[PDB]
């Protein structure tokens, strides 16, 4: 049969299952929505573990649940009562033998032990992978190093013991490769000359690479705390999402950059070197699957200055117009082959991040945070786990590194591009779209000629690598 | 076969603004979406007798990748530039995304509809009255909405395909 | 994309987490803190079709022996892994083994066996004997450094090979 468990009086977890406290959805069962007791109880079930559920769990649960409240649910899951001898071992006691303890010993094997076992495993996952509740409440801190530093016994002890020594590793909180990354490849500007580099003096190749450096660890850096709950469009999402908003911005100043570059190069057979040029470094993102860097090229391509250029754009190889024809295609009919071509290629890669601020965003505006049924409220925990399929995905990408080399001058000069200056975001796109009509002026008026500026070569190198021995 | 309109919703974020497009795409009388699955922005619509499907491109939670504006706006036939009725910057914002359409279009008559959003029970800082003279200075329609009730967002949408039917 | 799901399995200490967490990120992890059960997703082009790995990473300590049935179901293949400096986890191997194929009521499911640890010089199991349990099992011997990345995506490529061609 099956064991039978503590009064549900003493031990709110032994609750018959029922649609008034847990549904699921249509070989384990999913949930689509519960009481907070029958989600703490499926996320430490006695028959099997769930470590997508953990996951899910803790990266959303803050929707409906306080961290101390949390573990308060938890500290009582754990906290199970054994059962009384039976009528078999009372005739063992009486007659001065030793009980067998049949059901007793069942109940410790295949109930408490692996219950305790998984509230242990909540703990060790909500502290390795989601400190920050700790790190913004102190106090919720004390207690759980409390309550693990006084679990007794010796069937835990290891992990008691270990999840001990992992908190305090947390408190006061290396790669290693298949190949070697391939040499660093310099053009105009040579190393250690950062008052040259621009974007026609460093080598094409190489401007793609570190950038691609510098957008995959802005990428990696992105937590789900960042984005639970959509803090990153509230009134505090300098405080709540920083490295997303980090990594926004430097989109942002890398697609204002290109234009810039475009737009005050006068002279036409410049800014025609120029196009190309930043065309070069979009075809070494797409080898790279940096798609963000891919989309900071569109972007710029596609704005409003830069688009209405006929003169530079009629002279524009078609091999190139292809190549950024092909970066477009991955945008169009809602991202579409974008979505097909990141889920094909080999990590490591740079995902766009907007699509899945959207889908974020979209899940938690679009469903409601509670289910009605029976006269009761239930957590409607499928909208949760959408959530957390899409920082899943997210976290997914973010393990691989690139194998590329760091040039720190070439890092700090990306880092410290600053194409607006002191200028406010409207005064500069109107800056940058008053100087388009200026070098292409409105049909009729006369295309005028513009003395060049730049005093070194504009053949480019390409974007093939070069490796000396 | 049928019209498609490619439509774009533009505005200022953290203020509800995505709640126009899941209402209207919505199984109206469900209360439930995924926004991953394909086609979670096309629906077939009868209006005034003719029957159409509308393409949405809602960027909802990308505002601050403010450079990708003309890309995603470039896609677009009509628009619907809204703000929330309880925040009077995202109603300040207006004009400047009417510049930004204007320009990536090249043209002064885009179809467009200005729409003012209930996003909470918040107090109303926009009244009706500044939002219509707005709408009626630009020459463009004034729709409210409501982001719990479904209110007004049909209206929304088919006005905007009625400017764009009748450019 | 195809999905795999992958179960790491054997003694405490072998190296089951580390030798995951070098395949999803490239880092050795120095410190041994005993796995209850935790999970890795992995995109990867394998024979030149892209796929999405699922790795549960399993507890080897011996309190946790009552728990496996649970993720035996589950899983589509196994990596059994021993430590070649430490014999008692070569022995250890023939009861998971055997455990896998009662749970999943199959004498034919995908696995590889793993002799890890292949960095140390003080070797205790000799690679033939480890070979000579592979054949009998019909299965490939494998053996990889979690801290050098030896033979480390051979091990867990060569089990999803193993499901494909299940
Ligand atoms: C200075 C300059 C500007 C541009 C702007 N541009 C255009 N031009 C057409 C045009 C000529 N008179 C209008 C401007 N079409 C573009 C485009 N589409 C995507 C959809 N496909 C079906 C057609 C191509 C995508 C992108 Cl991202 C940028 C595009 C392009 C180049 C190479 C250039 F050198
Ligand atoms: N030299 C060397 N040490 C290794 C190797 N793999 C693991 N280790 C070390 O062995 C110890 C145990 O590793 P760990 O991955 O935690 O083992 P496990 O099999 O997951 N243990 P458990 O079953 O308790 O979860 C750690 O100190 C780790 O650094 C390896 O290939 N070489
Ligand atoms: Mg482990
Ligand atoms: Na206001």
């Amino acid at each position: 049969g099956q064991m039978r468990l503590p009064s549900a009086d003493v031990y709110r977890f032994a609750e018959p299952d029922s649609e008034e406290n847990i549904i699921f959805e249509e070989g384990i069962p999913i949930i689509k929505a519960g009481t907070v007791i029958k989600l703490i109880e499926r996320l430490t079930y006695h028959m099997y573990a769930d470590p997508n559920f953990v996951r899910t769990f803790l990266t959303t649960y803050r929707s409906f649940c306080k961290p101390q409240e949390l573990l308060s649910l938890i500290i009582e899951r754990f906290e199970i009562p054994e059962p009384e001898p039976t009528e078999a071992d009372r005739i063992a006691i009486e007659n001065g033998d030793q009980p067998l303890s049949a059901e007793l010993k069942r109940f410790r094997k295949e109930y408490i032990q692996p219950v305790q076992l998984r509230v242990l495993n909540v703990c060790r996952h909500w502290v390795e992978h989601h400190f920050y509740d700790f790190e913004r409440d102190a106090y919720l801190l004390q207690r759980m190093e409390e309550f693990i530093g006084t679990v007794r016994g010796k069937a835990m002890k290891k992990w008691v013991e270990s999840i001990t020594k992992i908190i305090q590793r947390k408190k006061i909180a290396n790669i290693t490769f298949q190949s070697s990354p391939p040499t660093v490849e310099w053009h105009i500007s040579r190393p250690g000359h950062i008052e040259t580099f621009d974007l026609l003096t460093l080598h094409p190749i190489e401007i793609a690479r570190q950038l691609t450096l510098l957008e995959s660890d802005l990428y990696r850096a992105v937590q789900p705390s960042e984005l639970v709950g959509s803090v990153w469009t509230k009134e505090d999402k300098e405080i709540n999402s920083p490295n997303l908003l980090k990594m926004i911005r430097h989109t942002t100043n890398l697609t204002l950059w290109f234009e810039k570059c475009i737009v005050e190069t006068e002279n036409l057979e410049e800014r025609v070197a120029v196009v190309s040029r930043i065309i070069e470094i979009l075809q070494v993102f797409q080898e790279l699957n940096n798609f963000n860097g891919v989309l900071e090229v569109v972007s710029a391509m596609n704005s409003s200055p830069v688009y209405r250029l006929d003169h530079t754009f009629e002279q524009i190889p078609s091999r190139q117009k292809k190549i950024l024809e092909e970066a477009h295609e991955l945008s169009e009919d809602h991202y579409k082959k974008y979505l097909a071509k990141l889920r094909s290629i080999n990590p490591p890669c740079v995902p766009f991040f907007g699509i899945y601020l959207t889908n974020i965003l979209k899940t938690e505006e679009g469903n409601p945070e509670v289910l009605k049924r029976h006269g009761k409220e239930l957590i409607n925990f499928s909208k949760r786990r959408k959530v957390a399929e899409i920082t899943g995905e997210i976290q997914q990408y973010q393990n691989q590194p690139y194998c590329l080399r760091v040039e720190s001058d070439i890092k700090r000069f990306f880092e410290n591009l600053n194409p607006m200056g002191n200028s406010m975001e409207k005064e500069f796109t109107d800056y940058l779209f008053n100087k388009s009509l200026e070098i292409e002026p409105r049909n009729p008026k006369p295309l005028p000629r513009f003395p060049k500026k730049y005093s070194y070569p504009l053949k480019s190198p390409g974007v093939r690598p070069s490796n000396p021995r | 076969g049928m019209t498609e309109y490619k439509l774009v919703v533009v505005g200022a974020g953290g203020v509800g603004k995505s709640a126009l497009t899941i209402q209207l795409i919505q199984n109206h009388f469900v209360d439930e979406y995924d926004p991953t699955i394909e086609d979670s922005y096309r629906k077939q619509v009868v209006i005034d007798g003719e029957t159409c499907l509308l393409d949405i491109l809602d960027t909802a939670g990308q505002e601050e990748y403010s450079a990708m504006r003309d890309q995603y706006m470039r896609t677009g036939e009509g628009f619907l530039c809204v703000f929330a009725i309880n925040n009077t910057k995202s109603f300040e914002d207006i004009h400047q995304y009417r510049e930004q359409i204007k320009r990536v279009k090249d043209s002064d008559d885009v179809p467009m509809v200005l729409v003012g959003n209930k996003c909470d029970l918040a107090a109303r800082t926009v009244e009706s009255r500044q939002a219509q003279d707005l709408a009626r200075s630009y020459g463009i329609p004034y729709i409210e909405t409501s982001a719990k009730t479904r209110q007004g967002v049909e209206d929304a949408f088919y006005t905007l395909v009625r400017e764009i039917r009748q450019h």
